[PDB]
RNA sequence: AGCACAGUCUUAACGAUGGAUGUCUUGGUUCCUACAGCGAUGAAGGCCGCAGCAAAAUGCGAUACGCAAUGAAAAUUGCAGUGACUGAAUCAUCAGAAUGCUGAAUGUAAACUACACCAAUUCCCUGGGAAUAGUGGUACUCCUACAGAAAA
RNA sequence: UUGUGUUGAAGCGAAAUACGUGAGUUUUCGUGGAACAUCUCCCUAGUGCAGAUCUUGGUGGAAGUAGCAACUAUUCAAAUGAGAACUUUGAAGACUGAAGUGGAGAAGGGUUUCUUGUCAACUGUGAUUGAACAAGAGUUAGCCGCUCCUAAGGGAUAGCU
RNA sequence: UAAAGCUAAAUAUAUGUAGGAGACCGAUAGCAAACAAGUACCGUGAGGGAAAGAUGAAAUAGUACUCAGGAAUGAGCAAU
RNA sequence: UGAUGUUAGGAGGGCAAAUCCGCCGAAUUUAAGCAUAUAAUUAAGCGGAAGAAAAGAAAAUAACUAUGAUUCC
């Protein structure tokens, strides 16, 4: 769970860095449920927001 | 209104926006009523229910009973006591739900947010 | 005889006059005059007529989305300048 | 018949996506009356107009 | 243990079927007051999608039942989950960012996810590196300026 | 203006040693569960039903009646099941007779296809069957087609009206 | 003092959006629509177009247990 | 002088109509029949704008001891 007040002072290097990583683990979860693992299928929607917030700090 | 004619005292409209009330504004009016010795220490005559509080239970069936308040329930428009319950039918427990006009609290829980409020009130 | 003006020639009505238009998505394009009977699409205008009240009531402004107009409302009472933003803390 | 169009085959699945029942779950809910969805359709009986 | 013929019709008492009557109302209807357009910077309408479990209506657009910011401010809850112990759980406001394919629809077409020509295109660090067949432009009529050619 | 009501309103069912020529008014018991009057005098109207082949809704006698008749035809034994003339297996007797209820395609339909489960309604008699109901699956192309060419024709550009 | 031109206010508003009100209607009434209503459904098409509100103060009280029955369902010395 | 130009910068196109501006244009009906008349310079059709639009500063009345752009009651 990353904060965008958190996010304001990274370069947009690593800024994409972290979404790139963000986005193999949400592949990997949805990877995860195809098969009948529905543990950790609770931990989609925060992956999800987290995306949404990186993409709009380095937009902004 | 009374005397302004911009609002309004149709049954049919404040009947309607009791009942579709955001959940910013059940807050407020879900109130309670200060016992006397906190209406000395505060100047305030009634605040909004919370959580941790202590009430006396002053109508219905259960009334002169006290308790700590355990739940607030902000669609239902009722609060829950520690140790006032019920037996369904099956035999599990559950709470009875109680009207907070019908309670007067007898000692809050204050923090860094009822303190800028007791203060402006005073 | 036996195909006749009945039930007969029920049996014979295969194929289509119509199927579905583009711009308006109902089952009135006519495939063998190319085009549309209730919108008119082909051609830049919309074909609505006023000997039908009930017709034009269920294709106006009001009975859709309103995608980008709904957005436009209250700014005649905010009217604040464009690209501000509230001021911080 | 078997030769179809992309957009037809399209819809044809959308058509049979919204012919489901009602979930469980979702009736164990409160504040809710939907016990059944008043939109089936059998493909026998009411044709899908296409 | 025993005694009333059967059918048809009339009256009472208790029921079945049906939804009238009375009471209720987050709906209608009329009047009074105030403000008033939107679109090539791509509108109104159409289609396709988006949730952990998700059909409809409602809301949104590849950041997709919601992001950032501002005002309140502890919980939301069917299970599973997430939350300070106040840019965080929820409600309101809404000025930043983002906004699929279409449609006047405007490269050529259209019961096609069909086919062109022109410029290869985008990103990271401060001249070096990396990625991608991906991106943009090209309707018609008209006005001002300009360019040369041609006619007199 | 001046009154009734959780110590029971309106409404409804059955009634009355009751009043009135009459339309009606008043009261008892039962049910019911929340509001109801004003006759003191006035104002006001979408104000009084047996009919209109009247409108909408509900219900009868006919009546356990008409009827459940094309397509040659069924029998014995077993399994399953709460329950088998019309589910499955074996044995008989028969039909279609290549111009076939045999194979393969178009128009049209759109998941009816497959495996598993399974009976509230439907399958005009039964039904354990099913194209019904529920959960999950299944459609693989340089060589089969579209996509290309032109036809009878359609829409357009210049111009003209 | 024709054959050229511009110009506020006093006027209108069966549309859109917001606000207020009535000797108005009360679910066969009132808008077609008090409810997932221009919806379900009908027609090749232009078009046509419904029915359907009410447990209880509280289900954070929606019917536990026993007996009979293959089951539905019924009964109770049992239950909100 | 005309054509030409993916030359630089720009405009028009579609939606919506209760009130507004221009064109086109009936019959039902009434006359106790019916053809001029009426219905009506109306309904349907085709175009164009604004918070209002249109009109508007005398080639105007009057005939008086004279008034004085337009609009509306
Ligand atoms: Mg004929
Ligand atoms: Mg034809
Ligand atoms: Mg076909
Ligand atoms: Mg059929
Ligand atoms: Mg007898
Ligand atoms: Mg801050
Ligand atoms: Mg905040
Ligand atoms: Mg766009
Ligand atoms: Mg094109
Ligand atoms: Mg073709
Ligand atoms: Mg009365
Ligand atoms: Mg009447
Ligand atoms: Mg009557
Ligand atoms: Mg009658
Ligand atoms: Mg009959
Ligand atoms: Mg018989
Ligand atoms: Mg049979
Ligand atoms: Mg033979
Ligand atoms: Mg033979
Ligand atoms: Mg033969
Ligand atoms: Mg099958
Ligand atoms: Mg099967
Ligand atoms: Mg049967
Ligand atoms: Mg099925
Ligand atoms: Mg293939
Ligand atoms: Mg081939
Ligand atoms: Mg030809
Ligand atoms: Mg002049
Ligand atoms: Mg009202
Ligand atoms: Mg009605
Ligand atoms: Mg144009
Ligand atoms: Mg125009
Ligand atoms: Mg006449
Ligand atoms: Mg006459
Ligand atoms: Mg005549
Ligand atoms: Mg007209
Ligand atoms: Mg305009
Ligand atoms: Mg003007
Ligand atoms: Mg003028
Ligand atoms: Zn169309």
């Amino acid at each position: 769970n990353v904060k965008a007040y958190e996010l304001r002072t990274l370069k947009k290097k690593e800024l994409l860095d972290k979404l790139d990583e963000l986005k193999k683990e949400l592949s990997g979860l949805r990877i995860s449920k195809a098969l009948g693992n529905s543990a950790k299928n609770s931990k989609i929607h925060g992956v999800r927001k987290n995306v949404a917030r990186v993409l709009t700090v380095y937009n902004q | 209104m009374k005397f302004n004619k911009q609002k309004s005292s149709s049954r049919r409209k404040m009947r309607k926006a009791h009942f579709t009330a955001p959940a910013g504004l059940r807050r407020k009016i879900m109130s309670s009523k200060l016992s006397k010795e906190l209406r000395l220490k505060y100047k305030t005559r009634s605040l909004p229910v919370r959580k941790d509080d202590e009430v006396l239970i002053c109508r219905g069936h259960n009334h002169g009973r006290e308790g700590k308040v355990v739940k607030i329930n902000r669609k239902r428009y009722k609060i829950y006591v520690e140790r006032v319950t019920r037996e369904k039918v099956n035999g599990e427990s559950t709470f009875i739900g109680i009207h907070p006009s019908n309670v007067v609290l007898t000692k809050l829980k204050v923090d860094k947010n009822r303190k800028k409020i007791l203060d402006r009130k005073a | 005889g036996k195909a006749g003006k009945g039930t007969g020639s029920f049996g014979k009505r295969n194929g289509k006059t119509h199927f579905l238009c583009l711009r308006c998505g109902k089952r009135s394009y006519h495939l063998q005059k190319k085009k549309c009977a209730s919108c008119g699409y082909p051609s830049a205008k919309k074909r609505r007529f006023n000997w039908s009240v009930k017709a034009k009531r269920r294709n106006t402004t009001g009975t859709g989305r309103c995608r980008y107009i709904k957005t436009l409302r209250r700014k005649l009472k905010n009217k604040f300048t464009e690209g501000s933003t509230p001021k911080p803390k | 018949g078997s030769i179809k169009r992309f957009r037809l085959k399209q819809r044809l699945g959308k058509c049979r996506r919204q012919n489901r029942p009602v979930p469980h779950w979702y009736r164990l809910k409160k504040d809710t009356k939907i016990r059944y969805n008043t939109k089936r359709r059998h493909w026998r009986r009411t044709k899908l107009g296409l």
